[PDB]
């Protein structure tokens, strides 16, 4: 409720402005922030098959893109990025995870604790 | 389908035609005016041309500056007029810089401008708007030639690219250089002539700068 | 059709009510126009002096 | 040169005000001429 | 003999390819006359009247604001005026009323070249009032 | 005769401007918007001022919301629509009037939208 | 049946072209005419509920605008003309409709008396 | 898993470049083709040549037009929707791609036409 | 083959000639008119003729319009229209045709004119 609450919200204002398929006027600065960031939670939103992902685990991919961590990637990218980013917060932070699981919630402590881990994944990750 | 959804997408090309029927007469009014106000605007623009044809002028070698004015409108709907004259520029630019000249373009409309936004979005000197709403004057032509000198922009060749129309159906993108420089219209055509000076042929240049561009919006 | 009263005869706001591609291409038109006047309209409303005193 | 030369004008700029007056000294009949040509409606934009 | 003059307003015409003999035009650096095979030049205008000589009994008694002559090699000339009215449409009333308010704002300017601006306004009405 | 002449020519004049924006929505898909004339650039924006004012966060809708819940009184509901149609408003965006109670609270709420820029 | 046979082959060339009064401006001084007389016609039509009217004020009504006199007042006053022409022509013109209610027709007596009639009213009218 | 993770990306690409053309075709009946984008000038200039590219001379079918019957590998249908979806192909005129086998007779056919 | 080839390509022509008129009289509704060639401007002439040569008053209206009934017999009809089309009556007004009998009384109308 913390991080889809302001998801819901950047979809709904996606959907009004990119009808268009013929722009004639360019809003880079204007629209283009708000046009280019709901490409990105479109496709945060794939899923494949028979793969029923975890409730704490969720977070830590919709919280990656809601608050801006992805608008310098590639868009043909986005969905290379979470199979290799899923990898790397299942095995070397378990007791994270283990405390956005047993608390419910996400509190401070754990917010900027989370801010650091998705920093240092995407300053090795690119090449 | 259903018929809830044939009807329903059946009265909306209904509208689509009426609408276009009623733009078919308005901008077509709009057209015989314009066949009227070219004729007296067209002897005034070939007046003002002719003096270039009976000397043999040419910028000989290498100048090292450049100008290309992009004449379009600020509308839609019109078809391969934007597409034909964004065709032309790029054209042209990419020749000229095998010679290694600086170039420096001027949209005078808005879809030219938006056309190029991408590409060469650091080659503009100044961009018009408000162009083609109502019909073009003289005064227009001499707000645009003012601007283009006191920019702090001091170039020494240039040339325009617009749309002469031959007849109703067929049309044409044409091509027309500008003598701007003063010493490049100093040379052996111009010794024959009389008493003007160096300040008399800086008036005049200028002037015919402001009659190439009402030629062009005509 | 139309030429009688029988016949089907289109109103006035058919093309938004068929929503296909036309009642999109509206829509979306009607939006990024009026984005950029709730830009000019209140980067404007910030030049009141009064704010500036207390800021 | 003259008195618009070497101050820093331009030629247009002698031909809008030598025109205008023109314009000025005209009656009440042929003030809609003066008010047809009136080409001031091309907007300005530079980028910066 | 043998010449062509050619007098077009942007939005009018008035000679087209209709010559008559002797043309008077004032330049900006003096004055000068046509006379069938005048040796050519590139001038432009200063405000005032131009006195073109139908063959027709009379003359034609037009006043042009700021244009260029352009009379070349082969016996043509192309006038090309901006703003060339006749003598009834204007009015001598109105014209002697703004010599001297322009001549207020004179003293008044504190630039040097917005005082420049005012020295080429009074020089057109002075021509003005002066052709009437 | 029974709501008396004011608010009986304020409830014409609101069907009167949306009726007649619903006519302008044809020309727009095929011309747009910018090529329209000033003058119903204006009938417009004062159409959609009025789209927008008539949504009203209820009470019973918090838990969907958590807005507040108001309740416009019938004077003042009167009063709000003759300043949007006279043009009392032509300075405010669209977003000032979305889910907001009286007239007020759309000039509180313009101001708090400008100073996050 | 003399007024309102040129009034309804004037409404009917006015539906013809009502499709281009939305944009426009240039078109020719006819087409510029015939949308002008075509609102000011419509303006005479409405009506307000449970005022059933007479017909030798009818006539009058319809007589003022199928002839001409209506072209410079402006479209919006045209309902506040015609309130106050017909509490004029009750009181102070009650012998002429008494000569078109009993002759039935519209003689040339009347014709030339009910024409500086709209005459001396619309020259003192804005007040 | 079953036919690969390369068989089943290709035959994703064809069905995106088809449905976005497929949404543009109640504009370009009206508006004509100087409407779009330049962009959108691209997903028309290749989805009109992967419909002529999904057509094939049967073998049965030799006594209606006299044509020869042609046959392709599973293999040789991945890589003829490559290199139409990454841009290979785009100075070749569509009817180019009417009626033949594999990708080698595309290119055999554009040069009669010169 | 039914009523032979004299009525059929008078018949045919009127019919024809009725259709250029309906395709010009949209360039000089929206146009204008002088621009058109001038072997044009005798079709316009002509199909104002023969759509007012049309016209003939009944006998069931005697009383009413004032002029006189006319019955018009078939070869009378026939020879009319092979003269209007081939330019035999063109120099004469537009009003001699208009509400006649047979090809007979329209050049008796044509003298009453001024």
């Amino acid at each position: 409720k913390q991080v889809a609450g302001t998801m819901k919200l950047e979809l709904a204002q996606y959907r009004e402005v990119a009808a268009f398929a013929q722009f004639g006027s360019d809003l880079d600065a204007a629209t283009q922030q708000l046009l280019s960031r709901g490409v990105r939670l479109t496709e945060l939103l794939k899923q494949g098959q028979y793969a029923p992902m975890a409730i704490e685990e969720q977070v830590a991919v919709i919280y990656a893109g809601v608050r801006g961590y992805l608008d310098k990637l590639e868009p043909s990218k986005i969905t290379k990025f979470e199979n290799a980013f899923l990898s790397h917060v299942i095995s070397q932070h378990q007791a994270l995870l283990g405390k956005i699981r047993a608390d419910g919630k996400i509190s401070e402590e754990t917010d900027a604790k989370l801010k650091e881990i998705v920093t240092n994944f995407l300053a090795g990750f690119e090449a | 389908a259903t018929l809830k959804d044939i009807t329903r997408r059946l009265k909306s090309i209904k509208n689509i035609q009426k609408i276009t029927k009623s733009m078919k007469m308005v901008a077509a009014a709009k057209y015989a005016r314009a066949e009227r106000d070219l004729k007296p605007a067209r002897v005034y623009g070939i007046g003002s041309l002719a003096l270039y044809e009976k000397a043999d002028i040419k910028v000989p070698e290498d100048k090292k500056k450049h100008l290309i004015i992009g004449v379009s409108s600020d509308r839609g709907l019109c078809g391969a007029i934007h597409s034909s004259v964004a065709k032309q520029i790029k054209s042209e630019v990419a020749n000229l810089t095998a010679a290694g000249k600086e170039v420096k373009i001027v949209g005078v409309g808005d879809k030219i401008r938006g056309i190029l936004h991408r590409t060469h979005s650091d080659q503009f000197l100044v961009t018009f708007k408000e162009v083609g709403r109502k019909p073009p004057t003289f005064g227009d032509a001499s707000v645009i030639a003012l601007e283009l000198l006191n920019s702090g922009y001091e170039f020494d060749e240039g040339s325009i690219i617009f749309n002469r129309f031959r007849s109703v159906i067929s049309y044409k993108t044409e091509e027309k250089p500008i003598f701007s420089l003063d010493t490049v219209a100093s040379a052996e055509s111009m010794s024959i002539y009389d008493d003007i000076d160096a300040d008399v042929l800086r008036n005049y240049q200028e002037y015919s700068l402001a009659n190439i561009i009402y030629y062009s919006l005509k | 059709s139309s030429d009688t009263p029988e016949g089907v005869r289109s109103g006035a706001g058919a093309v938004r009510d068929a929503g296909g591609a036309f009642g999109k291409k509206e829509q979306a038109d009607e939006e990024r126009y009026f984005r950029a006047r709730a830009r000019e309209q209140l980067a404007a409303l910030k030049k009141h002096h009064e704010n500036e005193i207390s800021h | 040169v003259a008195y618009w030369r070497q101050a820093g004008l331009s030629y247009i700029r002698y031909s809008q005000i030598c025109a205008k007056a023109v314009r000025d000294a005209l009656k009440a009949e042929f003030k809609a001429n003066a008010e047809k040509t009136s080409g001031s409606n091309v907007k300005i934009v530079k980028v910066k | 003999g043998q010449m062509s003059f050619t007098f077009a307003s942007p939005t009018q015409v008035f000679f087209n390819g209709a010559n008559v003999r002797q043309v008077d035009v004032p330049t900006q650096t003096g004055a000068f006359g046509i006379l069938a095979s005048h040796v050519p030049t590139l001038q432009v205008l200063r405000p005032g009247l131009v006195v073109v000589h139908a063959e027709d009994g009379t003359t034609s008694k037009y006043f042009v604001s700021s244009g260029s002559v352009t009379v070349n090699a082969d016996s043509s000339v192309q006038l090309l005026a901006e703003e060339a009215v006749t003598l009834d449409m204007l009015d001598p009333g109105v014209a002697k009323a703004n010599l001297e308010k322009a001549q207020s704002e004179l003293l008044g300017a504190a630039d040097e070249a917005s005082r420049a601006e005012i020295q080429i306004r009074i020089e057109a009405n002075e021509a003005l009032v002066k052709a009437l | 005769n029974i709501v008396g002449s004011e608010h009986y020519d304020v409830a014409r004049g609101v069907q009167k401007i949306l009726q007649d924006y619903k006519s302008l929505q044809d020309i727009i898909a095929i011309l747009g918007m910018d090529e329209l004339s000033e003058e119903d650039k204006l009938t417009v924006s004062r159409a959609r001022k009025i789209q927008r004012f008539l949504s009203q966060p209820f009470q019973v809708a918090e838990v969907f919301t958590g807005h507040l819940g108001k309740l416009v009184p019938l004077k003042e509901t009167i009063k709000g629509f003759q300043q949007i149609l006279a043009g009392e408003y032509d300075h405010l965006p669209e977003q000032a009037f979305y889910m907001v109670g009286p007239i007020e609270e759309a000039v509180a709420k313009a101001d708090k939208l400008a100073e996050e820029h």
